[PDB]
């Protein structure tokens, strides 16, 4: 990668001072630091041609930038509020609009840290009347009770990934909406034909990576750490 | 003084049919125009730019927009849309010559031709020890959608679109469940239009 950008995930407490990092290795003299949210597209924080040149964009209330190299643009919030939940892009361009994004980082703040939950996960087994009228089987996930909203979800079918059959929501839903630190929800499906699923030896899990707290922060609750961990569900395939 | 505007955040297309995203610019002077797409989870990749140079360009996987200074548009078209085309795509100009902004984004929903549909609605019971399940509404075609939950303890999930490569076979589904006693999965979707023909097995 010419463009590298650090963190690539990371929960934060309000009120904390958080840097992200972007470096290159083509040294152009224009870098740039964007946040994405939905709806909004890439908005541009700040940017910078040259080492101590720096230009503010749109939105760079409560953010701060260095230029420190020719290589490097870091990115600080100040004072990390919840709206600065978002997706940040930093980007590189030649002289003529040639650019080059970072990976990403997704960054979540939340206001407490004790809201902290890892999901739970079940699957549920296909429909027998589903088999019967279709000679498909859909099997679902359902990840749930977890905050802050930070989560991949993945199938594995005999140890190995897939992606056909795989439909999971864009989006989890707030399990109690009324809240400001409701906990959320997400399903998938993956559909396999009949015959796959009614052979024993086939093997079926749905893995939730969640990402939570770190070693680093306090804990203070007699329920578990709510650290950044896989939680998954299987089942076994079965005839009839 | 310089914008760029998409309109529509989410937009659909017939599967086979033409794609069309449409972008305007506010720039007196011509803009430099680029269109890029986001899969899920992933970064931006550019699909084509106009740079002063010819103004029918020409992109990956057949992707083409014509620049239309008279019409101050540059509109991103396919000839025919496929399941992998969903995906968000942003058109972007160059502004004050040092810098790319981006348009709002629009999001791209192909809609599965089901030639044969077979609407349904199943209970899904838990793999482990349960008095847990779920409701799988399935195989319904593009004119049901899904309506949100009436009971603010009854959830259910956007129409998703799955693409099954084993037999080449798409289709769309909604998932609802609920922690309640007397939530029966033939009451589940009561707030969606279901077609007449759903078949609800007992």
């Amino acid at each position: 990668a010419d463009v590298t950008q650090t963190p690539r995930n990371r929960i934060t407490k309000t009120g904390k001072r958080i840097m992200l990092e972007c470096s290159q290795t083509k040294g152009h003299d224009r870098m740039y630091w964007y946040r994405q949210d939905p709806g909004l597209g890439l908005r541009l924080i700040y940017y910078s041609f040259d080492v101590k040149d720096i230009n503010k964009g749109e939105i760079s209330d409560g953010y701060s930038v260095s230029r420190q190299a020719q290589a490097k643009f870091s990115l600080s919030l100040e004072s990390a509020i919840p709206n600065q939940t978002a997706l940040y892009f930093c980007a590189t361009s030649d002289e003529s609009y040639g650019y080059t994004f970072g990976s990403g980082t997704r960054l979540t703040v939340v206001e407490d840290l004790n809201k902290v939950s890892p999901p739970e996960v079940a699957v549920f087994e296909p429909s027998e009347a589903e088999i019967s009228h279709t000679q498909k089987a859909t099997l679902v996930c359902l990840a749930t009770g977890f905050y802050p909203d930070h989560v991949e979800l993945s199938w594995w079918v005999n140890g190995k990934e897939v992606h056909s059959g795989v439909c999971t929501d864009p989006q989890p839903l707030k399990e109690q909406p009324a809240l400001n630190d409701s906990r959320y929800s997400l399903s998938s499906r993956l559909r396999v034909s009949a015959t796959f699923w009614q052979n024993p030896r086939n093997h079926f899990r749905c893995q939730v990576q969640f990402y939570g707290l770190s070693e680093n922060d306090e804990w203070t609750q007699d329920r578990a750490k709510p650290v950044t961990q896989i939680v998954s569900a299987e089942a076994w395939g079965r005839a009839d | 003084a310089q914008s760029v505007t998409q309109l529509g955040s989410h937009v659909s297309v017939s599967e086979g049919a033409l794609v069309l995203l449409r972008c305007n610019y506010s720039s007196s002077v011509p803009p430099y125009l680029f269109w890029y797409v986001q899969y899920p989870n992933q970064g931006l990749q550019l699909l084509l730019k106009y740079t002063s140079a010819a103004t029918l360009v020409k992109g990956i996987n057949g992707f083409e927009a014509e620049f239309k200074k008279s019409e101050t548009s540059f509109h991103l078209t396919k000839p025919s849309a496929h399941m992998s085309d969903a995906a968000e795509y942003f058109c972007a100009v160059s502004e004050q010559d040092d810098k790319i902004i981006f348009g709002k984004g629009t999001r791209l929903h192909i809609l599965p031709n089901i030639q044969n549909p077979d609407p349904a609605v199943y209970q899904l019971r838990d793999s482990k020890s349960s008095d847990k399940s779920v409701c799988l509404f399935t195989d319904f075609d593009s004119q049901t959608n899904v309506s949100q939950s009436k009971d603010s303890d009854v959830y259910i999930t956007d129409k998703c679109v799955l693409d099954m490569r084993s037999m080449d076979f798409k289709s769309n589904s909604a998932v609802a469940w609920s922690n309640k006693s007397d939530f029966a999965c033939a009451n589940a979707f009561n707030n969606s239009i279901i077609p007449e023909d759903t078949f609800f097995p007992s």
